[PDB]
């Protein structure tokens, strides 16, 4: 062993939300536990979320859990596992008044309870009236979320490498995860850390898109990691455009804005919500607004200007006293990114890559999977995913508005809670040899020793270019085949790609070049997803086949990573505490 | 601690203020300062243990300050105790030269 | 349109001290960019060129930098409020800290202040709720203007207290944190913190410079929270 | 050993931030000054001599201009002083338009007490 070895129980990849609630259960159960990331904790993307967490605490009138988990159902177009999203929905009250009792700075009702507001796919009696079950603080719900979860680490003196980037999972001779290798950024050096559990919670990676509301440290690293480990990654073409980031910027206005009463104009002055989606209008699910912005921008019913082709969101009618207790942060935003108050004038909006409904596949206890040669399901010794990184599924192809921090709480916790059991049930794992823990720095060599290829910089833009054009709210065959040979001649050139700075104390470049192999593999994993689902449901939407189509795509697609190729994974159906809820056509 | 010395820097400014008053006043409501009349000002009681009672106030005062601008700005312990000692011993002789002054007129 | 720039350069592998580095960039007339944009595009031609960020939308707090003088985030400051006719825009690091490397900053003693002050619920358990801790509207409006804070250090790093006593003075974003806790209505335990908060130096070294309040990004106002922490010490101890 | 950016010349101070040195520096110019009063007061009290003694040294236009400094300082100090201490007990606000604004009459006021501290001297 020629690299420094640090050994912990369990090393979480991660500080967002989930890496950092599992990173607190984990400790609280004796085991000890190291939490890495690659910026400060509270600079994860989850501090940039916004609208709040959806649960049926039952505090703005009386809810159910079922009517949620029937929300989630439906709105992930019927691919999201139902015992998944079952455990999800049922355990959601509890999980976040304990972070309540953390000291999460909620937004409250006159009684003093949490203030909870409508967001998009939320019904009361399975499918009736508008709900709200949005748990909030302001419009800043994951800014006082994050904080809150630190300050619990700090409390409980979590071991936190601040500022670590993990290379690549460690593997040992029987296959099994054993750790990672990674990259202290203030020193350059690197090390070995070795674990019986490794715990991915790594977020998404918008930033393959051209046009992203994500983080610029959004880069998909835990899905370049699972892929070059052999680990295959599930639902990668359903991506999901949140219908409202600001024209011309990017930046996420919240669908908060919709539930306290904002709505979508055209260029003509028509709610067209309205036509698309009669019942819920403005709160349909978001693959359905999204599409229908679309389709009035691209009949000519946009409106342009300095921001680009758009949308409007008015909210001028909330007046200025709701808008600054309700909504402050998207006040700030538009004023600051569209230059536009909101007080006074609609914000130019158009729908934005937001999130990555795929990921590594897991089971609840956060345990991650691969398939056998014959497709059976194994779980894949030592690894663990939670959060945005991991595809439990609890989203399907279309994930609801506040269910992501829900995730994180639950699936974080989960992994934590079952952690025990999980390495009781995998066993003694077999050490790495040195040549496993050197196979996981041939990426990083590559970068440190090739002063003479190609940039970079135009590979990364190329890269965005390509999804943008083809693999965006709407898809056809033709354009996403030409896609993916346009993705492997990039992706050689990136083979050949040159680190120009080659100096060990904070060195963002090398930082970047290594990022820059996740957005590679998670481009290339998306487009070959996005081509072989030859069907629409939810995000994904195929002109060549415009219908859903349950009999042969009930299912989860599934990327193969050794054979680059792709195949199908059933869709869970068997919830345990009440009856499932039929596939049935999907309308808002 | 630290709230004793809030207060004692407050206290002490307020009787500061009240004496620079009461001393302004004087002085720009005497005409002509003949020596007789500067003296009969300095002879009065209330005069001698208002200046008294200023030159404690400057001792709690300056002290507390002057602590205050060492900390921030002179690091070697020793250098510092050395410039407290100087600086103690300056304000204790201003009072007892303030003793020395009026209880001589 | 010409865009000049003076930036703080640090490698110590390679200076020997840090250097100011002049770089040039062509920009759009008719476009109003974020001083991040440029930056993120400088180092499209100096690789070497590092600094921090992430959100590029003013809430992650990565991106701290003494801009024409003066802290703020990089990600929401427009070019043309630093671009003047004949002079080179100056991009140096947060003062006060120690710089490991170009803009980046160690942040390590801005952490420990804020570690010291406790910042976590404390609560002790009697009368708990049902569900969640009932807090009227009016006890959760006290928490406006102290949760919001992103930790991005730009108040601190601007005190003159905290460059003097950077271990011992909490300084602004601490200090506001600590009044966060402090009124929470959740937290019962107002009276120890207060207690560990009466030495000289933890609160009082504040002196109302407002240096301060004149940066904070979020439009925060530590001067008043200090104000607040300082009364209830009165209060309690005098 | 890490450098540190702390060169204040290239560093931006409000108005606020100009007005509170200056209430430090002029503290510790009082206190030398303190010594120096009581020092001219004691010469002024001592006799008949002492006293015409004490204005011949204050007849002189370099010593008229060190009083005069002496005095402004001391002026600032109080009005700075006195301005702290509203804001301690809630009579200005803990704003920075309120900071800047007090600031300003604070030097007003003491430009002022300067000149009337001319006048008397
Ligand atoms: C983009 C976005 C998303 C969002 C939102 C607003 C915005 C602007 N508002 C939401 C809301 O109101 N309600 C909701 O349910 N969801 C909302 N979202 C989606 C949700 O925020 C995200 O899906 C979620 O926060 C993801 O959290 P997660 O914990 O999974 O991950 P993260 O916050 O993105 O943090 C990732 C961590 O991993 C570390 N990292 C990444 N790569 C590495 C490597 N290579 N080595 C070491 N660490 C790594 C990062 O440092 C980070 O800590
Ligand atoms: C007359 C002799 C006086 C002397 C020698 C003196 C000296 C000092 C010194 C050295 C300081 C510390 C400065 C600092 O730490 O920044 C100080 C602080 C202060 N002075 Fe005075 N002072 C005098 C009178 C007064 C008066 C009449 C007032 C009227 C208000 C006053 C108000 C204050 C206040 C409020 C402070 C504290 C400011 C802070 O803690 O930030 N002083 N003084
Ligand atoms: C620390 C402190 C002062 C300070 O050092 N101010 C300062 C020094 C140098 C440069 C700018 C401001 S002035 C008011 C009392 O507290
Ligand atoms: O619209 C939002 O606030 C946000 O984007 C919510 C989710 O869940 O993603
Ligand atoms: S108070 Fe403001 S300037 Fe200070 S750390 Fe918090 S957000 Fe940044
Ligand atoms: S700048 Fe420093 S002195 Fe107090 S008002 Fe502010 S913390
Ligand atoms: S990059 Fe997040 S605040 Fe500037
Ligand atoms: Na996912």
């Amino acid at each position: 062993m020629k690299l420094p070895v640090r050994e912990f129980d369990a090393v979480v990849i991660g500080a967002g939300g989930a890496g950092m609630r599992a990173a607190l259960q984990i400790s609280q159960s004796g085991q000890t536990c190291a939490l890495l990331s690659k910026v400060f904790p509270t600079r994860s993307h989850t501090v940039s979320a916004q609208g709040g967490i959806t649960v049926a605490l039952g505090n703005t009138h009386e809810d159910n859990w079922e009517w949620h988990m029937y929300d989630t159902v439906k709105g992930s177009d019927y691919i999201g596992d139902q015992d998944a999203i079952e455990y999800m929905c049922k355990t959601g009250p509890e999980a976040i008044l304990e972070l309540e009792h953390m000291g999460l700075p909620f937004s409250r009702l006159d009684d003093g309870r949490i203030y909870q507001r409508p967001f998009g796919g939320q019904s009361k009696n399975f499918g009736g009236e508008q709900a709200a079950r949005t748990a909030a603080a302001a419009d800043r719900t994951g800014h006082a979320l994050l904080h809150t979860l630190y300050q619990q680490n700090l409390k409980n003196h979590t071991t936190i490498f601040s500022e670590w980037y993990a290379l690549d999972l460690v593997k040992n001779q029987d296959g099994a995860v054993v750790g990672c290798t990674a990259l202290c950024i203030e020193t350059g050096e690197v090390v070995y850390f070795k674990a019986r559990a490794t715990v991915l919670a790594t977020g998404g990676a918008g930033r393959i898109y051209q046009s992203t509301t994500n983080a610029h440290i959004n880069t998909g690293d835990g899905v370049g990691m699972a892929i070059r480990a052999g680990v295959p990654v599930q639902d990668m073409e359903m991506w999901q455009f949140h219908p409202t980031g600001i024209a011309g910027a990017g930046v996420l206005v919240t669908e908060g804005c919709r539930g306290e009463g904002g709505y979508l104009l055209n260029k003509h002055g028509e709610r067209f919500m309205e036509r698309y989606a009669p019942n819920a209008k403005d709160l349909a699910g978001r693959d359905v607004v999204a599409r229908s912005i679309m389709i009035e921008i691209r009949e000519g019913r946009g409106c342009d200007g300095p921001w680009g082709p758009h949308a409007k969101l008015k909210l001028d009618h909330l007046g200025k006293e709701v808008l600054e207790s309700r909504l402050p942060g998207i006040l700030e935003l538009s004023r600051t990114f569209a230059h536009v108050d909101p007080v006074k004038e609609p914000i130019p909006v158009i729908p934005t890559c937001h999130y990555m409904m795929g990921g590594i596949p897991t089971k609840v206890t956060g345990q991650a999977l691969t398939v056998n040669e014959k497709g059976e399901d194994v779980v894949v010794p030592g690894l663990f995913a939670v959060g945005e990184i991991a595809c439990v599924s609890v989203h399907g192809a279309n994930r609801l508005g506040g269910n992501s921090l829900l995730d994180l709480v639950v699936f974080g916790r989960a992994a934590g809670l079952h952690l025990q059991e999980s390495i009781a049930e995998q066993g003694a794992l077999r050490d790495a040899s040195e040549s496993d823990v050197e196979a996981s720095l041939d990426r990083l060599n590559r970068w440190n020793n090739n002063r003479n290829g190609e940039d970079p910089v135009a590979i990364r833009k190329a890269l965005q270019e390509c999804m943008q054009h083809n693999f965006s709210v709407f898809r056809e065959g033709d354009a996403m085949a030409k896609g993916l040979e346009q993705l492997k001649v990039i992706r050689e050139r990136l083979k050949n790609a040159r680190l120009d700075d080659t100096s060990s104390e904070f060195n963002t470049q090398r930082v970047e070049c290594l990022e820059l192999d996740n957005l590679m593999e998670t481009a290339y994993a998306t487009a070959v997803s996005a081509n072989f689902r030859t069907e629409s449901r939810g995000a994904h939407s195929r002109f060549d086949f415009p219908d859903r189509d349950d009999e042969n795509w009930l299912c989860h697609s599934l990327y193969l990573p050794e054979s680059e190729s792709m195949t199908r994974r059933s869709v869970n159906m068997e919830p345990k505490l009440r009856p499932a809820f039929p596939p049935k056509i999907r309308t808002y | 601690n630290g709230v004793h010395d809030f207060i004692l820097v407050r206290a002490t400014a307020i009787v500061l203020t009240l004496y620079i008053i009461y001393m302004v006043g004087f002085f720009a409501t005497s005409g002509e300062l003949t020596y007789e009349v500067w003296i009969g000002f300095f002879a009065s009681a209330f005069t001698k243990v208002f200046t008294l009672l200023a030159l404690f106030s400057i001792l709690i005062h300056a002290w507390i300050g002057m602590w205050q601008v060492l900390t921030d700005y002179v690091k070697p312990l020793a250098l510092r105790l050395m410039l407290q000692l100087v600086i103690v011993v300056a304000l204790v002789v201003y009072v007892i030269y303030g003793f020395v002054v009026v209880w001589g007129v | 349109m010409r865009l000049e720039f003076s930036i703080y350069r640090y490698n110590p592998d390679v200076d020997d001290a840090p250097r100011m580095q002049d770089y040039t960039l062509e920009a759009d007339e008719g476009r109003d960019m974020m001083l991040l944009d440029a930056l993120i595009q400088l180092k499209e031609k100096d690789p070497s060129l590092s600094f921090r960020r992430s959100c590029r939308e003013g809430v992650c707090g990565s991106d701290g930098l003494n801009m024409n003088g003066k802290n703020g985030l990089a990600c929401i400051t427009p070019i043309s409020a630093l671009n003047q006719p004949g002079k080179k825009i100056v991009i140096r690091p947060l003062p006060g800290l120690p710089v490991i490397r170009d803009l980046v900053v160690d942040m390590g003693q801005f952490y420990a202040q804020y570690e010291k002050i406790k910042p976590y619920l404390l609560n002790n358990g009697q009368n708990p709720p049902a569900r969640e801790h009932l807090q009227m509207p009016e006890q959760r409006e006290k928490l406006d203007g102290l949760y919001e804070c992103i930790l991005c250090a730009c108040c601190s790093t601007s005190c003159p207290s905290f460059w003097w006593n950077p271990d011992k003075f909490i300084g602004p974003a601490g200090l506001l944190a600590a009044y966060r806790f402090l009124i929470d209505s959740r937290d019962t335990e107002t009276d120890s913190r207060l207690d560990g908060l009466s030495d000289a130096f933890s609160v009082f070294r504040c002196h109302s410079i407002m240096n301060c309040v004149s940066v904070c990004p979020k439009g925060l106002n530590p001067t008043r929270a200090i104000g607040h922490i300082k009364s209830m010490l009165l209060q309690r101890n005098a | 050993q890490r450098p540190v950016n702390l060169d204040l010349q290239t560093i931006r101070f409000p108005i606020t931030a100009i007005a509170s040195i200056l209430h430090r520096v002029s503290g510790v110019i009082t206190f030398v000054a303190v010594g120096i009063l009581l020092w001219l007061l004691g010469t002024s009290l001592s006799s008949p001599e002492g006293f015409e003694q004490a204005s011949a040294i204050m007849g002189s236009f370099f010593v008229k201009f060190i009083m005069w400094g002496i005095l402004t300082a001391l002026a600032y100090h109080v009005v700075v002083g006195i301005r702290h201490m509203m804001m301690d007990f809630g009579y200005l606000e803990e704003t920075f338009e309120a900071g800047k604004r007090s600031a300003k009459i604070s030097f007003v006021i003491t430009v002022v007490l300067s000149l009337l501290a001319g006048v008397l001297v």
